[PDB]
RNA sequence: UAGGGGGGCCCGACUGUUUAGUAAAAACACAGGUCCCAGCUAGCCCGAAAGGGUUUGUACUGGGGCCGACGCCUGCCCAGUG
RNA sequence: GUCGGUCCUAACCCGACCCGUAACUCGGCGUCGGGGAAAGGGAAACGGGUUUAUAUUCCCGUACCGCGGUGGUAGGUGCGGC
């Protein structure tokens, strides 16, 4: 639904468009963090949410969490990036 | 739309007009309800109806324009787009 | 004697030839041995100016890749969608055979026999209307307001040409007629027979009257036929 | 002057000399900028020159770094908003 | 502006006579007022080439008449089309 | 360096063109008016034919004549020639 | 090697095949191929000196382009910014 802690999205904008992405936390009304994870080549970076497309997916963790602690999540729930 | 129910929604609750609130309230959440106009640009309107069929907020479609929309609130230019946050003393909401 | 400018024309010299590598090309539909029953899409991606043609044509891009140039309907927008095939629906911009159109109709740009490309009505705010559907003809009314039979299975497309009311305006000034004239090669600035001399045209001499009526018979050989070929009257009404 | 010089495809410029002679220099014209493909905007990070002028550049300072560098950031983004939404189902 | 009678057709002084100056004028003031768009609504439409007119605003580019956006046998078609 | 001016009449509406070497004009052209042929393998035309021009065109088009901006107007006669 | 011609196409022209002509060094022709711009498009050099007479062409100084090599590195297997 939201913009909810746990969605996967794709970044839309710059170097590392078209590529998953797993929410994090939220900073203010404009901006979330977003971690590749190491699936994938992106780091644990602040992001505009003008710059991701959320998608239906969605992963079961607590707002704020850590690389090693979401890798796992994606382990069972099904979710390759 | 009708015009008694939305001007009593301006003048009772709260409304935010415009295509870039609106589209933002659908992607982060903190609207109730989100009105779009027939003409609007395709990509607002789809952008709209995706965030918000997501998010679970109801969309109602104006059969009128944009111009339309902002003449009928006090206003001399265009409100393509408007969510209700607000209510208040109307049944705005029932009419989706 | 001398020749006639109708005469000349014949030749084929640059005085006379029209200047068709200056306009964009011919206009023609799709052929049917490659749009058989498939009911072809496209988009429209330009409206151009043509110096040849008298109406803005338009460029369609297919599906697979292929653009080709349409005489554009009044009313068709840059990014609209247009159906080429039998089960095209009736819409200003689309093109089906004749047998799918219904009666009262507004119709462009009509073969004359199935598969020709388009022949009749091509100019600028030019229109057909469809009459009566038989199973072996289609009574369409042209604008010279003759009505003419069609094979059912020939294409048109619905709507009006674009580019209408163009003579609501005068010329005006000699330079602009120039231009329009040059645009085209047509022969301008136009001269009068009767003070030509007598080598030169069939009236002609120094007092400046046609001495001998002015209607021509059909079976006059050329350098004869000047005046009113054929005519059924003449005057006013 | 040269009637190849009398061209006007030509750019003339004076320039005073290391002796005082003052004299003429002929250059060729720049071709203009990059535009959109779609929207025919002016496109931003490619830099304008002639063929032998950006065969003295490298790859990376020819144009920028992110995916569809021949369009607008606008009509980049709207591209890859509808791939995303068509890799759903 | 500051003329009584004539109009765009000031340019031409006193020649050409009445009649084609007033034609001139009057198709001249109709084709240059700002017209209504088809998609958006607005009053940004202007004449780009002879049969060609685009909004300002939206960018919206359209076929149409010569002189005006549209023609009466264009509306006849659009009435009844509609209908079927 | 650096216009002589004003009032009547005829022709042609105007800018434009013309008899290289005795005529620059009241002659030609012009916008505009009106008549004729023609639904396309057409109508008009070149050529011994093959082929071709108008035609990358289709009646708001292409070809053929007469009058000649604008304003007020354009009467009667089809026996004769066509 | 750096200036112009030797490349590209324009309007246009030619040949072969094909058709016509009693025939041709004549007339055509869609296509295939070939030509067609010393002011259109189009890689790269400037200053100073030297001769009776040449010089962006010789000499001095300081540069650039194309092709081909040698040897290292970036990268393949890397990052900063919403
Ligand atoms: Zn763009
Ligand atoms: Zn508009």
């Amino acid at each position: 639904p939201a913009i909810e802690v746990g969605r996967i999205a794709v970044v839309i904008a710059g170097r590392r468009a078209g590529q998953k992405v797993v929410v994090a936390d939220i900073i203010d009304k404009n901006f979330v963090l977003v971690t590749g994870a190491g699936l994938n080549k992106v780091k644990r970076r602040r992001m505009n949410v003008k710059h991701l497309e959320p998608l239906p997916e969605r992963v079961n963790i607590q707002r704020g969490a850590s690389d090693e602690e979401i890798k796992a999540a994606l382990e069972g729930a099904g979710i390759s990036l | 739309d009708f015009a008694f129910e939305l001007r009593k929604v301006q003048d009772t609750g709260k409304i935010v007009m415009g295509a870039k609130k609106s589209i933002h309230l659908a992607k982060v959440g903190g609207a109730k309800l989100i009105i779009v106009a027939r003409n609007a640009r395709p990509d607002i309107k789809e952008d709209i109806y995706y965030y918000a069929k997501l998010s679970g907020i109801p969309v109602y479609e104006f059969e009128g324009t944009s111009v339309e929309l902002g003449t009928l609130l006090g206003r001399p230019h265009t409100v393509s787009a408007l969510a209700v946050i607000d209510p208040g003393e109307s049944k705005i909401l029932a009419l989706a | 004697g001398k020749s006639l400018i109708q005469q000349r024309r014949g030749k084929g010299t640059t005085t006379f030839r029209a200047p068709s590598h200056r306009y964009r090309g011919a206009v023609r539909y799709v052929p049917l041995n490659l749009v058989q029953e498939r009911t072809l899409r496209g988009v429209v991606e330009e409206i151009l100016h043509d110096p040849g043609r008298t109406a803005p044509v338009a460029r369609v891009k297919f599906e697979d890749g292929t653009k080709k140039l349409i005489i554009a309907p009044e009313g068709v927008l840059v990014g609209q969608e247009i159906y080429i095939g039998p089960e095209a629906p009736i819409a200003i911009g689309n093109t089906l055979p004749l047998a799918k159109i219904p009666e009262g109709t507004y119709v462009y740009d009509i073969e004359g026999v199935p598969g020709d490309g388009g022949k009749y009505v091509r100019a600028g705010g030019t229109y057909a209307l469809v009459v009566s559907r038989e199973k072996d003809k289609v009574i369409v009314q042209l604008p010279s307001g003759e009505l003419k039979a069609f094979n059912p299975m020939c294409r048109a497309t619905i709507g009006v040409v674009a580019g209408g009311g163009r003579l609501e305006k005068p010329i005006v000034k000699a330079g602009k007629a120039y231009y329009i004239a040059k645009a085209r090669n047509r022969f301008w600035p136009k001269p009068r027979g009767v003070k030509m001399n007598a080598v030169n045209h069939p009236h002609g001499g120094k007092e400046h009257h046609i001495g001998r009526p002015s209607t021509v018979s059909r079976r006059a050989p050329p350098g004869r036929k000047v005046g009113h070929i054929a005519a059924r009257r003449t005057g006013r009404r | 002057m040269k009637p190849m010089y009398r061209s006007r495809s030509w750019r003339r410029k004076y320039v005073r000399t290391p002796g005082g002679r003052t004299v003429i220099h002929f250059e060729r014209r720049k071709p203009k900028v990059a535009h959109c493909a779609m929207c025919g905007r002016p496109l931003n990070g490619v830099p304008r020159g002639r063929p032998s002028e950006l065969r003295k550049l490298p790859k990376t300072k020819k144009r920028p770094e992110r995916p569809y560098p021949n369009l607008c950031p606008s009509c980049m983004r709207k591209v890859m908003k509808a791939q995303v939404r068509a890799s759903i189902t | 502006g500051r003329t009584t009678k004539v109009g765009s057709a000031g340019r031409f002084g006193p020649r050409y006579g009445l009649k084609i100056r007033r034609r001139v004028a009057a198709v001249e003031a109709r084709m240059k007022q700002k017209h209504v768009c088809p998609v958006c609504g607005r009053k940004a439409v202007r004449r780009i080439s002879t049969g060609i007119w685009q909004c300002q605003k939206c960018g919206a580019t359209f076929a149409g008449g010569a002189y005006l956006p549209t023609t009466p046998a264009g509306k006849v078609a659009k009435r009844v089309t509609a209908s079927k």
